[PDB]
């Protein structure tokens, strides 16, 4: 995240991280036994570590679930990005607390305009790299349908929506992948990709998680 | 370019 601030100790209590020995994305966790991730996140491995701030050191309030299940959206597409979305089953239920809850699913989609937390490990410089070891959190809106395209033309299909700020100076960066994008407390949004980060006219690009609802209530009913 | 935000995928 850059141009963010410290979120704070589990005041994000649905973000996990996902680790292979080391930190490589973030998650939301929308049960006890199911994390929502972006599909370009996939790897054998997966760790998920909950209830995390400092994800350099043992703080207390950690729980570290092995994957048992890592379930790639069948139609998404690697090249274009479309349908970047992932399900994690946990091995086991993790014991949920005030600092380790889950995060609502839509039951709309959000407008352009509304405020989101957009929060995660990535980096927090717009040149070079440096990586946080607390949780960094950014409120960023919506853009419109007609910004989000004249900004990427030809790269965002009706699954995608653009976040933050066209200014420059406050996005989502590498290593925060897959974590939440969360609007009136409804998870609307999975870190995907953009150009660079932080750029001007260059606004964070997020899987639209209102149009997979449905698929993702299919898809726990059934594993 | 546009890259994905995952550690360590770029078009
Ligand atoms: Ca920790």
């Amino acid at each position: 995240i850059v141009g963010g601030y410290t979120c704070g100790a589990n005041t994000v209590p649905y973000q996990v991280s996902l680790n292979s020995g080391y930190h490589f994305c973030g998650g939301s966790l929308i049960n006890s036994q199911w994390v929502v991730s972006a599909a370009h996140c996939y790897k054998s491995g997966i760790q998920v570590r909950l209830g995390e701030d400092n994800i350099n050191v043992v703080e207390g309030n950690e729980q570290f679930i092995s994957a048992s299940k890592s379930i790639v959206h069948p139609s998404y597409n690697s090249n274009t990005l479309n349908n970047d979305i992932m399900l994690i089953k946990l091995k086991s239920a993790a014991s949920l607390n005030s600092r380790v809850a889950s995060i609502s699913l839509p039951t709309s989609c959000a407008s352009a305009g509304t405020q989101c937390l957009i929060s995660g490990w990535g980096n927090t410089k717009s040149s070079g790299t440096s990586y946080p070891d607390v949780l960094k959190c950014l409120k960023a809106p919506i853009l419109s349908d007609s910004s989000c395209k004249s900004a990427y033309p030809g790269q965002i299909t009706s699954n995608m929506f653009c976040a933050g700020y066209l200014e420059g100076g406050k996005d989502s960066c590498q290593g925060d992948s897959g974590g939440p994008v969360v609007c009136s407390g409804k998870l609307q949004g999975i870190v995907s990709w953009g150009s660079g980060c932080a750029q001007k006219n260059k606004p964070g690009v997020y899987t639209k998680v209102c149009n997979y609802v449905s698929w993702i209530k299919q898809t726990i009913a059934s594993n | 370019g546009r890259c994905t935000k995952s550690i360590x995928i770029c078009f």
